[PDB]
RNA sequence: GUGAGACUCCCUGCCGCCGAAGGGGCCAGGUUUCCUCGGCAAUGUUCGUCAGCCGAGGGUUAGUCGGUCCUAAGACGUACCGUAAUUCGAGUACGCCGAAAGGGAAACAGGUUAAUAUUCCUGUACCAUUUAGCGUUUAGUCUGACGUCUCAGGGCAAGCCGAGCGGCGUCGUCGCGCCGUCUAAGCAGCGAACCCCGUGGAGAGCCGUAAUGGCGAGAAGCGGGCGAAUCUGUAAUGGCACAAGUCGGCUUCACCCCGGGACCCGUGAAAAGGACAGCUAAAUGUCCGUACCGAGAACUGACACAGGUGCCCCUAGCUGAAAAGGCUAAGGCGUGUCGGAGUAAUUCAGUUAAGGGAAUUCGGCAAAUUAGCUCCGUAACUUCGGGAUAAGGAGUGCCUGCUGUGUAGACAGCAGGUCGCAGUGACCAGGGGGCUCUAACUGUCUAAUACCAACAUAGGAGAUUGCAAACCCGUAAGGGCUAG
RNA sequence: UGGAGGACCGUAAACGGUAUUGAUCUGCAAAUCAUUCGUGUGACCUGCGUCUCGUAGUGAAAUGCUAAUCUAACCCGGCA
């Protein structure tokens, strides 16, 4: 048994590869809300999220209740934010999206009605509303891709706070560190060809290349799918 | 009012920090991104040039303590404002 | 560093401890068991037929 | 017990009042960079201190209004003077005190 | 200035006055016999593995 | 059940006695209040307070402050110390 | 001196060692090695009357110091479910543990022993619970409770200077040098900054800071409230040669208080506990640890081991930037436990060396050169940041008298005189430059033959996946990535 | 003025381990010593606690490390 690779040792639980999930805040989700309900509630603080690197809005709702809330851009302590199918589509409310017009720009959508926000997440990601239909509605996602959601799936209008974030070059293994450290992200990583070949399908050899095609079929096993991963074409686009 | 800006000096800029460190390239865009989020920013509670950076993403006015998310290096984007003016112009026309 | 007599200077500690049940210094501090009579994993005495030779 | 035998410093005495009065002290004696034996956040700190006492002082007596006060104190955080002399000789040059 | 509970220092206690040597009369009884016995021990060699 | 063995007679325990303090061996399993307890109704007399050490020969040993003055040097001549 | 026996054990003196560690404190660990007496067969790299050795006896005292209490990463238990099955397995629920360096109710000074001492004793305090009486919510908030860098202000242990007083030393001449001249907690009093409140009305601008700054969305100025370290008194009679014991000044780290600023694609714990309504009295405060070493002999490496654990946390005077190095205190030692003798070669480690100056050698390997600080001056090339201490030059001691900056400590500068071969006089302390290869750089690595051009890196590019995803672990129950 | 930086010099603080191919090589030492060196505000060093391990783990990747054991540890058993 030439070595195990490092996604399966991920996906083994070792301590190396998981999270340090003490250090984070919250877990964003939509506050729960009963059928033909709504809540509002007053935001108090903005505050840092160590698992995003992105803000998020803390949250005290009508109920007693209090809740981080993955933040929008332009959010504001004092600002009163509503929940509901009722609510209006202003940035920051949390409405579903068949009530949002064509071309409004949404986040933290939910996958199905109720999901708590699974799509549009990350700092700056937004989402755009293309067309209603009676029992689907479609988004553009921040992949580019069109998804076919139900119109009752709830989002919060606006786009992600933090933009721009990546537009600061690293330019510095120090820096990255100090990220990769509360991530569950190893950090820094070894090339495959620079490992021996227990260690790896590219591993071994007098000198360092692959020595096999770097694209892996889909169907190939664990220990196996590496490299370019069931790849439709390579290269820089000509 | 500012720095000694010798006859070879404004390049370097804030990513004089770094000195002969990370090209010239990545220099440069440290650089401009540091002008560009050190700038004055309008308070859109006061409208005064008072708005700084808090944290990653958060921002706060000096003066009337107007806090907010916005952007990580900038306090407005282009796609946040794209998005309120679209908004004001629906509210206008109605 | 060497491996050798230079590191054998950081054995100020320990990794098993007396056993309440056996006596035996034998009960592992961290996964808090009697590697000797397995006190601390089980209410029988541990046993097994490899401790011995096949008795043929 | 016998008398602890501790170090003298009698001659540690002689040569500090040499020092004191400025001697055993020149540049073959020195052997810290200059910065280490004078830092320049502290000689900036008495310079300007000094200076704005004085300004302080003059407005306040009388010598001095407001509106060549304000100048003269942001002349003063901006190095204009070497010292308390400096900015006197300047006021008594330029005639910026209201002598009565 | 190691930190004992009650039994781990009962323990070393036992392993202390154990560490004696065999009475002078249990020699003369047994007629030179019996001069030894197997817990003679110094504290500074092969630790107790005791406590 | 008795948690007092015996007074313990050496140099410094019996330098106790000109201070109206008493030195025992007790039982290790014992604690200050039935030690306490034990001595008075042994004796008779108020105990003002116990201080209690182990030694390094498994032993523990009390030390008792009574309340009446003489109250050490009566206990120790009861047992036949003096 | 002791002893049968003395290089080796004890005393005095002299001469030395360490003196930012070889001293002081203590973790883990050790486990009686601690103290006293008696011994010397073995142990001790020699001897030994000595001893961490041998034998006998003794020694550890707590409401206040820790543990104990809290929770952290993270374990463990029960249940459920899985599993052929289990002492096996992830998750969930409920519990429970997990820190002698995190959080935390409260005690100090002096004395006493041979060995314990915030523990015993004296004096003067304090905390918690229960009970009894006297009174009661403000209730849910705050505190506990927090990163890195940098800086101001205030205080203070230590340190230093002058005067008086009391000892000791020196005394060839002189009148210097050293030591001491003390004083806890508790209790009471004052309160800097910040913040807040009341007035005030400030712009062809004013007010501030070390710095950033502040201001009609209310500056300066003027009153008030809240609120520190510390200081003052009291405790003031305790210890001191019942010797003095009285005063001032300077500075102040590396400690305490307080406030500001900057940085983060990094955001820097939780819970117990505490405060917000308690006062008086009485009773109670159990359990465990406590000796000693904490290392060139008490740990670990088979050892009284030049390693490691621990340089973990502390440290006086002069020189000096300095905790470097040197020389000295205090304290610890002459046990980094063989001595004598002084006479060959050889050898380990050093000092010096005519004339030459890399001719040596695979190769300048090794050694030598330079060296601090101030000033002048500084090239090609360059990503404009640098190269750079480039290079290359000059000065430097002592004495006498001064000048300037500064509240001060001090710092900077001048004039004159003067000695030596030599003034960073010792100590300490770059040699420099040119042309190429290679990797951008800081970083990582073959513990014990490879510190590299190898690994990593930021940057660049490609691929999969819309999340009941991609990828991956598990036999399953169910998981990692993912609080994404 | 200000006080940034995986900035510079530098400690026998700490960490590392260049060269002497020195000492040592039945050693003080089953990897140490001397001198000379690299880092020394950060991808830093380090105490304690805690977790990850045998076809598994860990690895800035040398087949390095996982108790003087590593191209599959160790113990016992299969095993005479
Ligand atoms: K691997
Ligand atoms: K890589
Ligand atoms: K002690
Ligand atoms: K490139
Ligand atoms: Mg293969
Ligand atoms: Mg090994
Ligand atoms: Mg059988
Ligand atoms: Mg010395
Ligand atoms: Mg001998
Ligand atoms: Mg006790
Ligand atoms: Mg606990
Ligand atoms: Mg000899
Ligand atoms: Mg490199
Ligand atoms: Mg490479
Ligand atoms: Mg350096
Ligand atoms: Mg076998
Ligand atoms: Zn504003
Ligand atoms: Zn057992």
């Amino acid at each position: 048994m030439g070595k195990r690779l490092i996604s399966q040792n991920r996906g083994r639980g070792t301590p190396t590869y998981r999270a340090p999930s003490h250090k984070y805040k919250a877990d964003l989700r939509h506050p729960r809300v009963d059928e033909n309900s709504s809540l509002r509630g007053e935001v108090v603080g903005i505050e840092h999220d160590p698992a995003r690197s992105a803000p998020i809005a803390k949250v005290a709702f009508e109920n007693g209740e209090e809740l981080f809330l993955l933040a929008s851009e332009g959010i504001a302590v004092g600002n009163i934010i509503e929940c509901g199918d009722d609510a209006e589509v202003k940035p920051g409310n949390i409405v579903p999206i068949g009530n949002v017009p064509e071309g409004f720009f949404i986040c933290n959508v939910e996958s199905k009605p109720n999901d708590g926000g699974k799509f549009v997440r990350s700092s700056g990601v937004y989402a755009t509303v293309v067309t209603h239909e009676a029992t689907r509605t479609a988004v553009s996602m921040p992949s580019g891709n069109i998804k076919w959601l139900n119109p009752k799936c709830r989002a919060v209008v606006g786009i992600v706070a933090g933009s721009g974030r990546v537009d600061r070059p690293w330019l510095k293994a120090g820096k990255k560190y100090h990220k990769m450290k509360t991530r569950a992200a190893k950090y820094p990583r070894v090339s495959a060809v620079a490992m021996n070949p227990r260690d790896h399908p590219f591993g071994g050899g007098a000198w360092k290349h692959p020595g096999k095609p770097t694209t892996v079929s889909r169907n190939a096993p664990p220990g196996r799918k590496v490299g370019l991963i069931a790849a439709r074409r390579t290269g820089m686009k000509r | 009012m500012a720095k000694k800006f010798t006859k070879k000096g404004r390049i370097s800029r804030s990513a004089g920090r770094f000195g002969p460190r990370y090209g010239r390239k990545d220099r440069k865009l440290v650089a401009d991104l540091e002008e560009r989020m050190r700038a004055p920013h309008v308070c859109t509670k006061c409208a005064r040039p008072t708005v700084e950076r808090i944290g990653t993403g958060i921002w706060k006015c000096s003066k009337c303590g107007h806090t907010f998310a916005g952007g990580t290096y900038i306090p407005y984007t282009s796609v946040g404002q794209t998005l309120l003016r679209t908004m004001k112009n629906i509210a206008e026309a109605k | 560093m060497s491996k050798g007599t230079s590191s054998m200077g950081k054995r100020q500690k320990r990794t098993h401890a007396k056993c309440r049940r056996c006596g035996s210094v034998s009960f592992n501090v961290h996964t808090k068991q009697c590697t000797s009579c397995g006190f601390g994993k089980t209410s029988r005495m541990r046993t097994y037929k490899w401790q011995a030779k096949c008795k043929y | 017990a016998k008398p602890v035998k501790g170090v003298s410093r009698g001659r540690a005495r002689a040569l500090a009042a040499k020092r004191k009065y400025g001697h055993c002290k020149g540049h073959g004696s020195r052997k810290g960079k200059k910065g280490a034996r004078t830092p320049k956040k502290e000689q900036w700190i008495k310079k300007i201190r000094a200076l704005r006492r004085r300004l302080k002082e003059l407005r306040a007596d009388g010598a001095l209004d407001k509106s060549v006060y304000c100048r003269l104190y942001r002349k003063a955080k901006g190095g204009e003077y070497r010292s308390v002399s400096h900015l006197n000789s300047h006021l008594e040059s330029e005639k910026l005190l209201k002598k009565e | 200035m190691s930190h004992n509970m009650k039994g781990q220092k009962k323990r070393l206690a036992k392993a202390h006055k154990q560490n004696t040597r065999v009475p002078v009369w249990v020699i003369v009884k047994t007629n030179r016999k019996v001069v030894s016995h197997p817990r003679r021990r110094h504290w500074r060699r092969r630790s107790l593995d005791v406590k | 059940m008795s948690s007092i063995n015996y007074p313990f007679v050496t140099e410094k325990a019996m330098m106790l006695l000109d201070e109206n303090k008493l030195q025992f061996i007790v039982d290790t399993r014992s604690n200050k209040k039935q030690i306490l307890e034990d001595v008075e109704k042994m004796y008779g007399f108020k105990v003002k307070s116990v201080r209690t050490m182990t030694t390094m020969k498994g032993m523990k040993k009390a030390v008792l402050a009574f309340e009446e003055p003489e109250a050490a040097h009566e206990i120790a001549t009861r047992i036949g110390l003096m």
